[PDB]
RNA sequence: CCGAGCCUGGUGAUAGCUGGUUGUCCAAGAUAGAAUCUUAGUUCAACUUUAAAUUUGCCCACAGAACCCAAAUCCCCUUGUAAAUUUAACUGUUAGUCCAAAGAGGAACAGCUCUUUGGACACUAGGAAAAAACCUUGUAGAGAGAGUAAAAAAUUUAACA
């Protein structure tokens, strides 16, 4: 299991909806998605960064081809941050 | 030769270490250690008590055959040599830092 | 030569080092001849050293055919299904001892050019570089030379 | 060629390196001897 | 020219380098150059040289 | 346009090489090292007569060792063991 | 890079030359046992030992030669005294 | 024509400014030279080449010890431009037989008899 | 990081639209900066095999300035291919006929001589004056600074600077001036 | 023959690539490679160019920390150029003595 | 296909001349000249090579080496080093180019020719643009290590009582 990341082991649909319902479980504000940086909006290979802000403070951001893909990727990042399966997490002890 | 390594990662070394495969060893020299929010630099290398980097030997193998040809033109000077160097594989099992600072 | 010869990235079988290390050589199959000056070294080796070798390596299994053969050979099967045969024709006892021991130490995957001398499945800590890491933002995120 | 020539015989690179190192660097104080004194 | 050769702040002079042979420059030089130190090159005469 | 006669680094007319501060500073540091060598070669420790006859014994011993090594030349020895071991080519199991 | 700085400070021009960056052991057993010395360090130690032996040999030879010169001049003085006695 | 050059003896007479510069006391002079070959013996005459291998400087940047005596200073003058010379000075006294092993050079010409390879 | 593979790769090797104003800036170092940004050396993930180039937009190439009498001394020369087709034009003539060609040629020279030079010159963009098409100034990121500052003129020096600057000499009153 | 002679140009090309990458990151953080590496050596960190480039890529925070270290060492060296002695040595310019 | 036919044979004519000369790996190794119907070759010397015997071989410190009309050299104990001489057996090199220096010839021309000292090339590598001969640099491999070597030209010029 070491190499494989979480959303590569476990498939999800509507990850931003999952994130919203989890934040409602935790009783925090519904976050809003806002693009932070972008380049090539008119270009055929655009690049966007979408951050998810709860109570006007960011907890996750994600890159993407389009705004929607960047948004769902940022939701995925937030889910990783919550569940503690980040790539910067403590390795498995032996 | 300097490497950067983490846990559960492989490295290859161009010589044999006189160690049975599967055996664990502690790496003494450490030029640097770093986490997501901080880093520890040496002058040049860090203290022994500070770090604990452990690596297990996985494999000892002859490198793929390297050809070397020496050729000089219109002098009838041509020669081949095919060499296979020994090389060993290590896996970094664990990295730990001490409260000492 | 590298371009004619195939290549591969460094990798291990089942991440052999993390948990318990395992002897990745399943099996050895010697084929030696009773007669034949070529096989005298192999015969002496199977006489004296192979015993202690098997005692040292219980996980591996050793088969000896001992049939007529002009060239004595040795086959080695690994966990990966990789087969590797070497001809020990006119080879001394210590030579084939080193040969067998390095076969045991070897991993069951082809020896060919290795691109990188390392492998990090989690290379990125502190975040991988992207163009927008080391440049600041703008008030209200305004592009250069735009009113609103 | 000969040592003595009508033209100025081109010298060896080390020779002209030496001649380019050895010069009369005119010494004067940091202050010009007209404006200040 | 005498006060020039006395006043040059350059620590290095053709006299010194040639009479010492500190870089094997005797290869490139002539045996007469150590007396024709810098002023001469063949028939010519470069007074600015010292 | 811009060519020059013959080979460009030999003959009556050749390509004019020019010096640079790089070369100047390099050679002046070399001859600075050489001047330090002059200084250290000055200031001897002993004189000729003090230096005359102290290493004669060592030089004599070295030369006598060379003499012995040169005189000590013979064929190697021959052994019944190394002659008979060739019989072991027809070894075979009963 | 920085070779002149290292020399001015007293360190080797190349950090690979000498110092703790290379002379220390690069690995030890996890049990804390010491590993055997590396071949490079072994040959460097042998070289340094021969170096020191040669230094000592030269110093001893030359100071013995100077002492021999001294006592020869002393014997010369003594035999001049003997002459003036004769 | 090119021939091996004789050096005037007056060249090797240090002045007080040179003494104050290089830190060499004419009284109580050193006795051992460390020598390191800096330039290629190639593109040099056979006498320089053979004197180099005589002194034992066939490899470059490999320090060799020699005596500070005229018979050796002669060769060192012949090939002074191929080599760097510095004195050998040590505070810890000559290496004893117990400390033959743990010796160490320094780039400053020092020869230390104990090498703890550890900071203060 | 905690990013997925393809989006992380995309964000890492994405292209950037740099913007530069050439108002009295020299085409030499303008093209230097542009060539660096186009080759992708500024990216620490640079490798020639990987096309890590970036788009660049220059403005006011008409209002560029040389150092010296370059406008007269410099000559851009080209051969049409036919006999008598060898023609030289001073930078002044070449600017008057095409204000973009000077910086274009400067960059074409700074760039390496491989087949990627033409692609990088395609990614590049030039505009004679302060005007950009909507999409092109919409898909921008940042304006990297100019290499040289522009010295101030007398009509620009405020009065307090002039007053703070001291007077250096006293004229005699009897003088026409 | 070209396979065997390609090894040295492999070494050279990869060093040139490491230096290019480090120069890029350095001028991205305001510095440049000569000053950066000189100051690192002065502060006694012998981190070769391959790991420096790998840190520039995968670990930009550590790399810009090192660049800040280098720049501060530059400013300390300039203070030393102003007054060589007769002053307190830089806190980072200090060296560790080995024996 | 007649300055004297063609076929066969001698005849595998001869050729100091041209061309060609077959498996792997390692090592040592370009060298003053003389005679010759001889200068496109050869014999001797010299150099190189192999195996042996013995001891001095190289660097060199004072002293020493012409009246006539300079760089350096010969000899040379010490010292630093490890080579040298002789014996035995051959082969091969004996049509050579540039740089620096001293000269001769020629025009104080030649990428010109002739002698001497040294270096390089005809062996690898980096540089000077490509480059035989210039500068750094030599003893052999693997490295995705590091310190260095030689190494990038500067110049704008004329008033006058
Ligand atoms: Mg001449
Ligand atoms: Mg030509
Ligand atoms: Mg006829
Ligand atoms: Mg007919
Ligand atoms: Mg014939
Ligand atoms: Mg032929
Ligand atoms: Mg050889
Ligand atoms: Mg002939
Ligand atoms: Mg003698
Ligand atoms: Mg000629
Ligand atoms: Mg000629
Ligand atoms: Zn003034």
């Amino acid at each position: 299991m070491t190499g494989k990341e979480l959303f590569e082991m476990w498939k999800i649909i509507n990850p931003m909806g999952l994130l919203v319902e989890e934040l409602k479980k935790r009783n925090v504000s519904a976050p809003e998605s806002r693009l932070t940086r972008q380049s090539g909006g008119t270009t055929a290979l655009p690049l966007y960064f979408v951050g998810l802000y709860c109570d006007k403070k960011l907890i996750a951001e994600g890159p993407g081809e389009t705004v929607l893909v960047a948004e769902e990727e940022a939701a995925r990042v937030a889910l990783r941050k919550l569940y503690g399966f980040t790539e910067n997490r403590r390795p498995w002890n032996y | 030769r300097q490497w950067k390594v983490t846990s559960e990662d492989l490295i290859l070394i161009g010589n044999e270490l006189d160690l049975a495969c599967g055996e664990r060893i502690r790496l003494e020299k450490v030029l640097l250690v770093g986490a997501d929010n901080f880093t520890l630099l040496g002058k040049p290398l860090l203290g022994k008590d500070l770090v604990r980097v452990e690596a297990t030997v996985i494999e000892k193998t002859e490198s793929w055959p390297r050809i070397i040809m020496r050729f000089r033109k219109r002098k009838n000077f041509k020669k081949k040599r095919i060499v296979t160097t020994p090389q060993t594989v290590l896996r970094i099992n664990s990295i730990e830092i001490a409260p000492c600072l | 030569t590298a371009r004619g010869t195939p290549s591969r990235f460094l990798a291990s079988v089942l991440h052999n080092g993390l948990g318990r290390y395992v002897q990745q050589l399943q099996r050895l199959s010697f084929s030696v001849s009773r007669d034949g000056a070529s096989s005298r070294g192999a015969r002496e080796f199977v006489e004296r050293e192979v015993i202690d070798f098997a005692r040292r390596n219980p996980g591996v299994v050793i088969y000896v055919n001992s049939r007529p053969c002009c060239v004595p050979r040795v086959v080695a099967e690994y966990l990966n299904g990789a087969v590797r045969e070497e001809s020990i024709h006119c080879k001394s006892v210590e030579e084939i001892s080193t040969l067998v021991q390095k076969l045991a130490d070897q991993s069951g995957l082809d020896v060919i050019r290795i691109r990188k001398p390392f492998h990090t499945d989690n290379p990125s800590i502190q975040g991988q570089w992207h163009p927008f890491t080391n440049k600041p933002t703008t008030f209200r995120g305004l592009r250069p030379r735009e009113v609103q | 060629s000969k040592a003595v020539t009508r033209h100025r015989r081109v010298m060896h690179f080390q020779r002209q390196k030496l001649m380019a190192v050895t010069e009369y660097i005119p010494p004067k104080p940091a202050i010009h001897p007209s404006c200040l004194p | 020219q005498e006060e020039r050769e006395r006043n040059n702040q350059n620590p290095w002079t053709f006299e010194r380098i040639a009479t010492a042979n500190m870089l094997g420059i005797r290869k490139v030089l002539s045996p007469y150059d150590l007396t024709h130190k810098g002023k001469y090159w063949g028939k010519f005469y470069m007074p600015k040289r010292v | 346009r811009g060519r020059i006669p013959g080979r460009q680094w030999i003959g009556k007319h050749r390509r004019p090489r020019f010096v640079s501060l790089r070369a100047k500073q390099n050679m002046i540091r070399r001859l600075e090292i050489e001047a330090e060598n002059h200084y250290w070669l000055s200031m001897p420790y002993m004189t000729r007569e003090q230096e005359r006859g102290h290493a004669a014994v060592r030089r004599r011993e070295a030369f006598e060792a060379i003499k012995a090594a040169a005189t000590s030349k013979f064929p190697p020895h021959r052994f019944i063991a190394d002659q008979l071991d060739h019989l072991n080519v027809t070894k075979k199991w009963s | 890079a920085g070779g002149q700085w290292r020399l001015q400070q007293g360190l080797a021009a190349n950090p690979s030359g000498y110092g703790p960056l290379t002379e220390l052991p690069d690995w030890s057993y996890a049990d804390g046992r010491p590993a055997p010395p590396m071949k490079g360090q072994l040959r460097r130690k042998a070289e340094r030992e021969t170096f020191a032996r040669r230094v000592v040999l030269l110093s001893q030879e030359m100071d013995a030669g100077l002492q021999a010169w001294q006592l020869r001049q002393q014997k010369l003085q003594e035999e001049q005294r003997k002459q003036e006695n004769a | 024509k090119f021939t091996r050059s004789r050096i005037p003896e007056k060249v090797f007479q240090a002045s007080p400014e040179d003494h104050e510069k290089y830190g060499g006391d004419p009284q109580n002079p050193h006795k051992l030279h460390i020598v390191t070959r800096i330039k290629s013996t190639r593109r040099r005459p056979y006498w320089e080449k053979d004197i180099i291998k005589m002194l034992g400087l066939e490899k470059a940047h490999t320090p060799q010890v020699h005596k500070n005596i005229p018979s050796v200073n002669a060769k060192l003058k012949v090939v002074k431009h191929l080599i760097r010379i510095k004195p050998l000075k040590l505070p810890q006294g000559l290496p004893a037989e117990e400390n033959m092993s743990n010796t160490c050079l320094k780039s400053t010409g020092e020869l230390v008899v104990q090498w703890h390879l550890k900071p203060v | 990081s905690s990013f997925s593979r393809a989006p992380q790769q995309w964000a890492t090797f994405a292209r950037i639209w740099y913007l530069l104003d050439g108002k009295m800036q020299p085409p030499g170092k303008l093209a230097a900066m542009a060539s660096i940004r186009l080759q992708g050396l500024h990216k620490p993930v640079y490798h020639a095999l990987s096309d890590c180039g970036d788009h660049v937009v220059i403005m006011n190439t008409r209002h560029i300035a040389f150092s010296g009498n370059k406008w007269e001394q410099k000559v851009y020369s080209s051969h049409t291919g036919y006999p008598g087709g060898f023609r030289q034009v001073t930078a002044a003539q070449l600017h008057l006929r095409d204000p973009v060609a000077i910086v274009k040629l400067a960059i074409y020279g700074m760039l390496p001589k491989n087949l990627h030079r033409r692609t990088m010159m395609e990614r590049l963009h030039l505009f004679p004056d302060e005007y950009i098409p909507e999409d092109i100034l919409k898909n921008l990121v940042e304006e990297l600074p100019q290499p040289r500052k522009i010295p101030k003129r007398l009509d620009e020096y405020t009065q307090e600077e002039i007053d703070a600057f001291p007077r250096l000499w006293t004229p005699p009153e009897d003088y026409r001036l | 023959v070209k396979c065997t002679k390609a090894r040295y140009l492999k070494k050279k090309n990869m060093r040139t690539l490491w230096i290019n990458r480090i120069t890029a990151a350095s001028q991205e953080h305001g510095l440049k490679y000569p000053a950066l590496i000189g100051n690192l050596v002065k502060c006694q960190v012998e981190l070769n160019r391959k790991v420096l480039a790998d840190l520039a890529i995968y670990e930009p925070k550590t790399f810009k920390s090192l660049a800040a270290l280098a720049s501060r060492r530059r400013h300390e060296g300039f203070a030393a150029a102003l007054g060589d002695g007769k002053e307190p040595e830089g806190i980072f310019s200090r060296v560790v003595q080995y024996h």
